[PDB]
């Protein structure tokens, strides 16, 4: 018979969807892979993506009191828009250097 | 006069299902996909099933209604239903599953 | 903040299949169960891109269930939320309280345990049945037993489907709504008493369709809970949540039986047709005509009232509106409740269904009240249920399955108390 | 999940079943030889009930032909249909009764009610969730009447608290097929009363009336007779089979039309019944149906049931059909015609929708009614015992094998207090 | 590893063993000329507990046959897999008993049960485990009683330690082929219950009872009933020979079925048992096995089961099948018949589970039950025993030959302290 | 560090079967035996070059499964010469199994687990594997725990024996058989892990809704509770334990070792893709009798310790924040004289899935290993079942021939209702 070893109902059975035939069925502690509100509310006990460390909220850089966050600078960022802010700030460094570093 | 010949063809659990797991488990779950299940139960539909595997736009309504021809190979069937039998949770639901199957 | 859903009986697993199909239209979900915080009060998040129902659906007769389990919905309600019986109680009270009972309360109670212990900020419990049958009066009153005994302090709101004076299906229907409301008057916090020949007129009247059948009831039913429940839903200018409605609409422990209206019951073409606004919507949700239980209004004075609006509405013409109904001599309050209004607004505007009668309309409001027109409604019921009780007609089938006469007495009495309790509370 | 089994029998039962097994077969989908090739999954999804799965979708119907005579099954076997039975099924005995109620229920019950408790023992105990029995039969024939009688006596034993049906075909002064019949029906009723949990009555009569005019049948053979009473049973069935707005179970309808434990027996018909040459002309409504169901010649007794009141009603709809109208329509019938119902129970109708006809049909209808007319069918057969038993004629036929007179003064008590019951009630 | 030899008493018992060896080379696929032609790798995993290799392919069974008539010997040689046998295996006495016990055990037993242990014990010690001796007989005839119960009370004097099984045949009333077969019996089982470890109850009445209603044939020969016999055999004796999820040798099941060393007559069944006609009309599940298995009219004996109490049962199956089903159907069979089963032993039925069924079936099982009911048949041979000793008639064949009064007496003796003994534990 | 495994029976050998195919998909093994590109060293000892042989010992009196093994295809990964066959069964005959055929292999089997001992250098414990319903298991077993008791005494000795079931069962004498084993199950090993087969098949009947469960699922089952329990010595985790914390928390006093098991979260690929799956509602999860590997009612007795392993994407708070929970909770009552009675364990690598199995693939698991009185309980009722057979001397004469007594019988029986009383007094 059919039904010897498996469930074979639609509602139970073991065969993942087509899609993935391997991933973790479950919610992980650190609900990286959703997307960031808009707007985060005052109580939310469940953290989302790259939040800082312990150490690094202890010790912390510079402009944190200035009021960058700490993923500001992790974020990536383009050609011309990180061209502008070397311009903006008084990096004055060249041309070439700049595509060194680049 | 002694019957013709059978053959022999049982194998053993611990050979079937501890060491072809990966077969059989296939073959199982591939004898019944699409049924639904409250209808998988029966050979009969497992079969009409598999033959009815052996329009990709037809798929997509028949996978969003689910129940609706799961088993089929007089009445005749018009462009969105069947005359004889339309069910009322199939008569509420018949825009979700269409707009499901333009979707996917 | 999230409140739970439990759907008892044939009626009321239908009503609920209107509901959150109108639920996931509203907030995007796609029947396969997810998107392309504010549903965060009926769906929970699972795996990635996924939300599954805070809902049990409950019923002995498996042939419901298992159309809502191969129907359309497949994946939305997961199959161990189905709770499916073997065989029906039979219109029995009896044989759904007391045979029955005992073999499917515990998996209910066993899995809503553990919904309430995924969930944090639970609200309450709302139950959706009809007392008319034997499902949803016998397993439905034990299923309110056991969750007051369990829990006590969490609000629980039963919208019941009453029977209708003249226009009925069944039987005996009296001994099981007589039955249910020994239970119903002392454990559930909120009752919200429907009809079904009063939508019927409602839907004929306004909606003009000759031929109506469950569908169009369940889908305004389901409307009128989405706009009660769209406060705690989303922000507004004046929102409000569960408790509020026990604060402000119970002036007594025993007297929560709630009736509900809703407005603008309109067509496409009517809609065309009318200019809908604040005070012509108002003024229609509190004529007879739009009342979802077939009683006089005019007969009894309002002891409360609380009006939702959706949409597009600012609190200077509420106000308004609601003064000239205050002024207007037609409806007579009672005198020992000299402010008896509870508004609330809300701003995201009620949303239609693909293949819904009703048409998209500015703004709406949602009418729940208390009178002594269910005063009235009780003694109708219970004059036709000792015309029965007399020749002791259908006792047998209950008796034999274990009930007996001692509790059908209490019942009664139960009710001439209840009915003293309104004539005396009326004056 | 809920099990029907179903049992057959005398001649008479037998070919009733053999047309209802024809008729379900056709309506599931599945072929003389038993296997599927329907149209839609809405027929598997409840063929369960009826039928069990042997080999590579060989299904068999859950029933048992039971009788004393080999001509019945031989035409059993004949007929179309008749290859989708189990031979192991076919319990059998060989001399016959004669239209004996003694014989059937003394002499030859001894020998064959073993064998067909042991195979319905089998039958039932192979499901899981029984639901319960139905057995086809008459009150006149010997074999039938008294052999069957005592089988559900047994099963009444065996299972107490299990759901039982009775499809009774009695006779009629103006067709009295043997000379026996009042014999045979007053012992019948007489165990069915505390018995059967229901049983619904049938005639002839009734059918040849309803074939003549309604039908304008010009020959109306036993095989019409038969398909009439075989859309009955698949009306009253259809609800565990088909789902609907309202479905209504066997016990749920019980529960509904029996006020009073001895008031079980009712009369059915079956809607809508149209002659061939006005089915082009006649139009498809709820009020359609409504006026052919309320029809009093329409019922498929010889009990006009405008001679007394109505208890209950219930009307199984099948179709499309809309909640409103159905309800508005009972509500009207049930208003206009204030005289026909009783006073002390308001809305004296129980109805229910199913959303799947029979086949070739848009809308349908069964009616159920258990009112008081038919004190008058049970006055008018216990007469005709009385006038019999006065001189003992052909009473030495039934004294001569275990019965004596106490029984028979036993079945007169019953019947006249069970007819002043409702006249009392009327 | 664990061996098992065979040894062919009397007519019956060389038809039987003909018939039992033929089926054996079929599921083992060696023809009858004595090579190897299986397919699967599972068939060259046990032949060694039935055959040994002689050279290049040769396998010959491990059974010796014995009797007294060249009529025997010429018809097992003639039919098909009879030259597989081994011609000195083939030991063979000249005069005949003449259906007396005494001749049998006394007259050319002396002359011959030399020979046959000779033989019997090369072919023991031709293998190096023996597990079991396998003796097929009857308990009415003279060649197979007499001889045949004195070459188990030598084999258990010269091995004391090892299983035996014997599979006798037994007489009926009903079925007399002798008139001197309860003297034979009589004196037959009184050396069994001290020498035979456990015998295996057979007779023809419930073998022709069998082919009669469930196998619905209309000629059950001698063959039939042998093939019937030769198929139960291969099933109780399939666990050593195939593995399975839960294995079931000999041993244990003697420790499981035998509560006091007394009582080891042990009532077999087979299923499944089905007709041609009904074969299509039939489910294969493990409930469907079950309620055969537990059925009375499956019984290979003329004793009713539910006459008295199960003291043990066993179920062996065959299949690939649900562990868990085998354990709750076998629980719920026995908690439904509670009365039936022994009350100071829980647990009543053993079962056990192999992954081979027989060649061309999807599942099967063997039942093996030792119940009380046997003292029916035990007092049935008592009487007759009693009725003929009363006089002494028939009785000088045994007396002039050297038997005299008190053997019988001591018989006697047996059978009544053995049936005192299963009415007392009943 | 290493740990040995020893399987005795035909349920040990085959529970045997599944762990070891499930180690060696943990470990990246093929069935040959060697790794295709220091962790696997706890069970398997790298031979030569590019082999990894198993530190286990299969055997048994009946050479039917042994050698169904022998010709499968794990003929690579264990060489014949460590599968022990006899040549005839102990039928289910304690006496049989201890002192008639059990002489003459268990001195084999000490000559061969003692070079598996020399060969090893950091041997944490033993792991026996049987059911002591049949029996080899039971005889073979009990000596061969005796013998090795008295070799090396202070080694601990984990045994995963299976019960018979209360109502289930396929045997007729297992009752004789557990008394028998746990005359010395008692007094000679250290933990002793419970399992039974109807709790296991009511298990897979409501979470893997596996009407027709067969023997094998049981099996996959109970070779992932192992790896769970092993986890820990096989991988680093935030919060490890070895074998040595179970010895010395899980115990009160030196006779109460008797632990139930629970595993969570047992589910299939779309009901875990439906659940939201967190560390709450699997600590949940492990706690009621549903999910029990031992069919007792933990509501009738009090627990007295409990520890939970984590496997996977699980951190300290959350499963403190579950316990603080449970703690507080009012239907489940801990026994006054221990105040702090959990124990818990987190390990960074979550549950592997085998090909073909009935579990699917899953962030994080717990598995439970706990202790009450309902085990006390159980024991009660098989004291009955034996006791009643045993008023009218059945089946006595088979151990009697074999060379057994009835003062064994005896000293079991009283030795039996002398632990009742232990346990009736330390519920107290
Ligand atoms: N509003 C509304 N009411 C319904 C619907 N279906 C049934 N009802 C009501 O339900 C009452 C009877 O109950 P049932 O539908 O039989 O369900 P139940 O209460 O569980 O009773 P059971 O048949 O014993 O299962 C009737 O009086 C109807 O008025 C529906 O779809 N919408
Ligand atoms: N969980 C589980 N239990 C089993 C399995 N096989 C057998 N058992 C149990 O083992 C008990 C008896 O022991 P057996 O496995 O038959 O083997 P044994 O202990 O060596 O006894 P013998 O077969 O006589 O040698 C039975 O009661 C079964 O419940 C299995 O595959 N899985
Ligand atoms: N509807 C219908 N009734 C039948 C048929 N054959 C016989 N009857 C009725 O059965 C009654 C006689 O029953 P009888 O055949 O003697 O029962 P028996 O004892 O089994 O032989 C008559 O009144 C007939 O009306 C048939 O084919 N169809
Ligand atoms: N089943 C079966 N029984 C047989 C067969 N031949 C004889 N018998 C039985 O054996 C009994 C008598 O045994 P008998 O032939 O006298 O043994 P003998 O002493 O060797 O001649 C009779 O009661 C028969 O029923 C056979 O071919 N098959
Ligand atoms: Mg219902
Ligand atoms: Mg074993």
């Amino acid at each position: 018979d059919a039904d010897l070893g498996k469930s074979l109902r639609e509602g139970y059975r073991n065969q993942p969807k087509p899609g993935d035939e391997g991933r973790a069925f479950g919610v992980p502690t650190i609900r990286t892979d959703v997307r960031l509100p808009r707007l985060r509310s005052v109580a939310n006990a469940c953290n989302y993506g790259n939040e800082p460390d312990a150490g690094q909220v202890l010790r912390p850089p510079r402009a944190a009191d200035l009021g960058i966050s700490d993923e500001a600078f992790v974020a990536l960022r383009p050609k011309s828009e990180l061209r502008q802010l070397v311009d903006e700030a008084g990096l004055a460094l060249s041309d070439a250097d700049f595509e060194a570093a680049w | 006069v002694l019957p013709p010949h059978t053959a022999f063809t049982a194998t053993t659990t611990y050979r079937a299902e501890t060491l072809n797991a990966e077969p059989n488990t296939a073959a199982i779950l591939d004898r019944s996909q699409g049924l639904a299940s409250t209808l998988v139960g029966y050979e009969a539909a497992r079969q009409a099933g598999e033959v009815r595997r052996s329009d990709p736009r037809a798929r997509a309504e028949d996978t969003a209604r689910g129940i609706g021809t799961q088993t089929v190979l007089t009445v005749p069937t018009k462009y969105g239903e069947l005359p004889g039998y339309q069910t009322t949770y199939g008569a509420a639901t018949d825009k979700m599953a269409r707009m499901q199957a333009d979707n996917e | 903040r999230e409140v739970i859903s439990i759907h008892i009986g044939q009626a009321g697993i239908q009503v609920g299949n209107a509901c959150w199909e109108l639920y996931c239209l509203e907030h995007g979900i796609q029947p396969d169960g997810q998107m392309p915080d504010a549903f965060n009060t009926f769906f929970s998040e699972t795996g990635a891109g996924k939300h599954v129902p805070r809902c049990i659906f409950l019923d002995l007769e498996p042939t419901v269930v298992d159309e809502v389990r191969t129907g359309t919905y497949r994946q939305l309600f997961h199959p161990e939320q189905l709770i499916s019986g073997k065989e029906d109680a039979a219109n029995n009270f009896a044989r759904g309280h007391y045979t029955i009972g005992k073999e499917i309360v515990d998996l209910a109670l066993d899995r809503i345990r553990k919904l309430a212990d995924n969930c944090t900020g639970l609200q309450g419990f709302l139950v959706f049945n009809a007392v008319g049958g034997g499902t949803g009066s016998g397993l439905g009153s034990l299923l309110l037993e056991r969750l007051s005994v369990d829990y006590g302090k969490k609000s629980k709101l039963g919208f019941t489907v009453y029977p209708s004076p003249q226009v009925s299906t069944a039987v005996v229907e009296p001994y099981n709504s007589v039955l249910s409301t020994h239970s119903l008057l002392e454990h559930t916090d909120v009752a919200v008493m429907l009809d079904n020949e009063a939508i019927y007129d409602i839907c004929r009247r306004s909606l003009d369709i000759e031929r109506p059948t469950y569908t169009n009831l369940n889908r305004l039913i389901a409307q009128v809970i989405s706009s009660l429940t769209a406060s705690l839903r989303f922000d507004g200018a004046l929102n409000v949540d569960i408790t509020e409605f026990q604060t402000n609409l119970v002036p007594y422990p025993r007297i929560h039986f709630m009736l509900s209206s809703y407005a603008p019951i309109i067509s496409a073409e009517k809609a065309y047709h009318e200019q809908l606004s604040v005070a012509e919507i108002t003024n229609a949700a509190f004529e007879p005509a739009s009342m979802m239980v077939k009683c006089d209004p005019r007969h009894g004075k309002y002891m409360a009232c609380c009006l939702m609006y959706r949409g597009d509405v600012v609190p200077k013409d509420v106000n308004a509106s609601v003064a000239t109904i205050k002024t207007k001599r037609t409806i007579q309050f009672v005198d020992w409740c000299p402010t008896g209004f509870k508004c609330g607004i809300n701003y995201q505007p009620p949303t239609v269904v693909p293949g819904g009668d009703l048409a998209k309309v500015q703004r709406a409001v949602c009418m729940i009240s208390n009178s002594t027109a269910i005063g009235e409604i009780f003694s109708r019921l219970d004059h036709k249920f000792d015309l029965m009780y007399a020749k002791r007609a259908f006792v047998h089938w209950y008796v034999g399955e274990g009930m007996e006469e001692g509790e059908f007495s209490e019942a009664r009495e139960d009710l001439a108390a209840l009915e003293k309790d309104f004539e005396e509370v009326g004056a | 999940m809920r099990e029907i089994v179903h049992i057959q029998g005398g001649q008479c039962g037998n070919q009733i079943g053999a047309k209802f097994w024809e008729v379900v077969s056709d309506e599931h989908g599945i072929d003389p030889t038993g296997t599927y090739h329907g149209d839609s999954d809405l027929q598997l999804e409840r063929i369960n009930v009826y039928f069990n799965e042997a080999t590579g979708g060989r299904y068999v119907p859950r029933a048992i032909l039971m009788d004393l005579e080999p001509g019945t099954m031989d035409s059993v076997r004949s007929g179309p249909y008749g290859q989708i039975f189990r031979p192991d099924n076919f319990v059998f005995g060989q001399t016959g009764a004669g239209n004996n109620w003694a014989k059937g229920h003394y002499t030859e019950g001894a020998e064959l009610i073993d064998s067909v408790l042991d195979v319905v023992r089998k039958e039932a105990e192979s499901c899981d969730c029984l639901q319960g029995f139905q057995v086809c039969h008459s009150l006149g024939g010997g074999t039938g009447s008294g052999m069957g009688t005592l089988l559900i006596s047994k099963i009444r034993e065996e299972y107490p608290d299990r759901m039982m049906l009775t499809f009774s075909v009695v006779p009629s002064p103006k067709v009295s097929d043997t000379v026996v019949e009042p014999y045979n029906a007053t012992l019948s009723v007489h165990q069915l009363v505390e018995n059967a949990d229901e049983c619904m009555v049938l005639d002839n009569e009734a059918l040849y009336d309803i074939c003549f005019r309604t039908l304008k049948l010009t020959t109306p053979t036993f095989g019409d007779l038969n398909h009439l009473i075989s859309a009955v049973m698949s009306g009253i069935t259809c609800c565990l089979r088909f789902p609907g707005q309202l479905n209504a179970d066997l016990r749920k309808l019980a529960v509904n039309l029996i006020p009073f434990p001895r008031l079980h027996f009712f009369m059915v018909g079956f809607t809508p019944l149209t002659s061939r040459g006005s089915q082009q002309y006649r139009a498809l409504t709820v009020p359609e149906l409504t006026q052919q169901m309320w029809d009093a010649k329409n019922m498929m007794c010889a009990a006009d049931p405008r001679h007394g009141r109505y208890l209950t009603a219930s009307a199984l709809f099948r179709g499309r059909m809309s909640t409103k109208e159905v309800d508005e329509q009972m509500l009207n019938v049930q208003n206009k015609n204030s005289s026909y119902f009783v006073e002390w129970i308001p809305n004296n109708v129980k109805s229910s929708v199913c959303d799947i006809p029979p086949k070739g049909l848009k809308m349908s209808a069964t009616f159920i009614g258990n009112s008081t007319a038919i004190q008058e069918m049970f006055k008018r057969v216990s007469e005709q015992f009385t006038a019999m038993f006065r001189r003992k004629a052909f009473l030495h036929w039934y004294t001569g094998e275990g019965m004596d007179e106490m029984e028979f003064t036993e079945a007169e008590s019953n019947m006249n207090d069970l007819v002043s019951e409702y006249q009392q009630y009327q």
